RNA sequence: UCGGAGAAAAUCCUCCGAAUGAUUAUAACCUAGACUUACAAGUCAAAGUAAAAAUAUCUUUGACCCAGAUA
RNA sequence: GUUAAUGUAGCUUAAUACAAAGCAAAGCACUGAAAAUGCUUAGAUGGAAUUGUCCCAUAAACA
């Protein structure tokens, strides 16, 4: 099974974007560019939305 | 659907108009002509569209083609069918703007 | 003022003209093939079994620059016709002629075993301290 | 299984370039877009150099080099002309000045711009040089023993495509001392207008069997008409091609600079043409009353001037 | 309902599979011109700009209304 | 003596030009072997015409 999951942006904006993972594995964490700085930031698990 | 050829030999093409559909490589990318993700061709300029045979030679570091390759006898080699466009227009000209 | 008479249309016809100002045509496509046909020009270079080779040839196909061991000069003055510092001369003999002749922006190709061969490296820096760029500057649309 | 197999790709990369060039019957990229005295004489320096430890020391210690000025004097004298010819079939010279006709050179004719008084610029097949360093003319030397020695501008005419400016002629110049040379047209320094790309100019050299009277060739001097530096090589050899072989070459490329200014200014005496590089206007298919599942911007793809109007109002 | 193979563009014709999963160095915005198509939905993409030092490959679901979640 | 001759380097009907060319073959390194790859090796027009026959060196059989 696998869940979606929200990255949150730890740039100090509140920009996110939905990633998928295995339930199995540990939470996820990923570099992305974000739109309000203009810059490429880390972004850090949050929050679960939903099983899939 | 509908794979096929959409633009036939000899007609005049515009920039980003699609020549031809396909699962697999039929046709190859030649002059002038890209590749879509899809695996579809389109039309980098304007001009006229052709149909020509030319070998084939692949990349290096692909192992699959570079072993058949190698592995073909020594009298000839493969060939396959290639789709190019002969651009039909100059790409600017130069004129008076001012006389100073 | 009869001087002061001038066409609206200037027709320049030197056959360089647009490829100097970077505004020519570059043929983009051939991705299922290599190498890829995107050069103004490029170096060819070939090692035969006794003989040693390089050419500048333009798209069309017509050879523009050559230095090659069968030139009668070149081998009078070298030991050897197949040696990295022949390799080299080669070279510099190469990078003369197309500084007169005005081609200095290239391209070149090197397989990856070719690439790897330190002959090549040297023939490189006998080109590239001459101050014959190896790689062509981007088109301008 | 009879034919051997390639063991290596570059076997099969050679064998396939030369195949692409034979002439095929089916259909190809190619179509659409396009004595004995010397010889004992060689071998036996070649015997002596194998002979030299020293030369074989320094090449596998790969510290040896080669003196490049002999080179270029021996290629010169040897095959040079060979290579010379191509250069000028590519830049067009033949087809544009004698209608497609060829001629080899074969004098290694030599040119340089003098630069102050310590230096002097080189004037190589293809060289690039700027209008200010030929302001003045040249130091021409060439081994001879009458001669005439041309200069045009093969692209830079401002009103018929087909002409091309003199900068100065010399005729009946006798040997190699050029002073003797009647001056039938007075030099003038480059004027490639702004924007308008990279013009090529030819040095040329012609042998002359008996001299000959160029009366009508001449020019007034000083002469600052464009009228009358307008000609044709083409008719001009014809007249004279019974006395008249080319025999010498070299050419460069030259850009705008700001002594150009100067040039249409103070002498030439008229206001200075600017060119700009147009490109076509983009193509848009014909528009439509309903332009269905388009986006918004269809619209603007088919007005031209961006400020609201207001009609009757 | 959707996709793949034969008949070969018909069938209640002969068969297999799908309502995902794995790895991802993380795949931006903007925009000429086209395919496909009754409508609706679905594909590909030059140039320009921006991050970096360019595309992630394997290869298949569900409109509107109406309720959610947080910032 | 007549044939038959064999006559650029293992091969080529490469070449006679602006080079005596290309290919085969060889050494070392690279570890299964081979191949590939990198760095290295040695060379010939008997000699002509005329080419797409002598010619003598040579030459078995004819003799
Ligand atoms: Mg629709
Ligand atoms: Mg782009």
């Amino acid at each position: 099974k696998t869940i979606l999951v929200k990255l949150v942006s730890q740039a100090g904006t509140g920009f996110s974007f939905n990633h998928k993972r295995s339930r199995l594995r540990e939470k996820l964490s990923l570099l992305h560019y974000d739109p309000i700085v203009n810059k490429k930031v880390l972004f850090v698990e949050q929050k679960k939305i939903r099983s899939l | 659907k509908h794979y096929g050829i959409k633009k036939m030999e000899g007609h005049y093409v515009h920039a980003g108009n699609i020549l031809g559909t396909q699962r697999q490589f039929r046709w190859h990318p030649g002059a002038h002509v890209g590749l879509g993700r899809n695996k579809c061709l389109y039309a980098l300029e304007e001009g006229i569209v052709r149909y020509t045979k030319d070998v084939y030679v692949p990349n290096p570091k692909n192992t699959e083609a570079v072993d058949l390759v190698t592995s073909l006898p020594k009298g000839a080699v493969l060939y396959k069918t290639f789709v190019h466009v002969v651009p039909a227009k100059p790409e600017g000209t130069f004129k008076l703007v001012d006389m100073l | 003022k009869e001087n002061e008479a001038v066409a609206p249309e200037f027709t320049n016809r030197n056959p360089r003209n647009l490829e100097l100002l970077g505004v020519a045509r570059k043929e983009r496509g051939w991705a299922t093939v290599w190498p890829n046909r995107e050069f103004w020009h490029r170096l060819r270079v070939v090692k035969t079994q006794h003989h040693v080779e390089a050419f500048v040839e333009h798209l069309n196909g017509q050879v523009v620059v050559s230095a090659s061991t069968r030139e009668w000069a070149i081998k009078k003055h070298l030991y050897s016709t197949r040696n990295v510092v022949a390799c080299e001369s080669i070279g510099r003999v190469l990078a003369q002629r197309c500084l007169e002749a005005g081609i200095n922006f290239m391209v070149y190709q090197p397989t990856p075993w070719e690439a790897s061969s330190d002959s090549i490296k040297r023939l490189q820096n006998a080109m590239t301290e001459s101050g014959v760029m190896l790689r062509e500057p981007r088109r301008i649309y | 299984e009879r034919l051997e197999k390639y063991r290596s790709f570059e076997r099969y990369r050679r064998r396939a370039e030369q195949e692409a060039r034979a002439p095929h019957w089916w259909r190809t990229y190619r179509e659409h877009f396009v004595r004995t005295q010397k010889l004992l004489e060689r071998k036996h320096f070649l015997r002596e150099l194998r002979a030299n430890v020293e030369e074989e020391r320094a090449a596998r210690l790969r510290t040896a080099s080669i003196p490049l000025e002999a080179v270029r004097a021996e290629w010169e004298r040897t095959c040079g002309p060979y290579h010379k010819q191509r250069l000028a079939e590519y830049y067009g010279l033949y087809r544009d000045l004698f209608h497609g006709a060829t001629f080899v050179p074969w004098v290694p004719l030599h040119v340089a711009y003098a630069v102050g008084e310590e230096d002097l610029i080189p004037v190589y097949h293809g060289n690039e040089v700027t209008p200010t360093e030929a302001s003045r003319a040249p130091e021409v030397t060439y081994e001879a023993d009458l001669w005439t020695l041309l200069f045009i501008n093969l692209d830079g005419h401002l009103l018929e495509p087909d002409a091309e400016y003199v900068h100065w002629l010399l005729t009946n110049i006798p040997s190699n001392r050029v002073a003797e040379g009647q001056e039938t047209c007075p030099y003038l320094p480059p004027f490639p207008a702004r924007g308008s790309g990279f013009h090529r100019f030819a040095f040329l050299l012609f042998k002359q069997d008996k001299p000959i009277n160029f009366s009508e060739d001449t020019r007034p001097s000083p002469c600052y008409q464009l009228a009358q530096r307008t000609f044709r090589t083409f008719d001009f050899y014809k007249r004279h091609q019974e006395a008249m072989t080319p025999a010498g070459l070299a050419f460069f490329q030259c850009r705008w600079d700001d002594s150009v200014t100067h040039t249409f200014h103070q002498l030439l005496d008229m206001r200075e043409p600017v060119f700009e590089f147009v490109r076509p206007p983009p193509y848009h298919p014909k528009q439509k009353r309903f332009p269905h599942e388009q986006p918004l911007r269809y619209l603007d793809r088919y007005r031209d001037s961006h400020e609201p109007t207001y009609g009757i109002y």
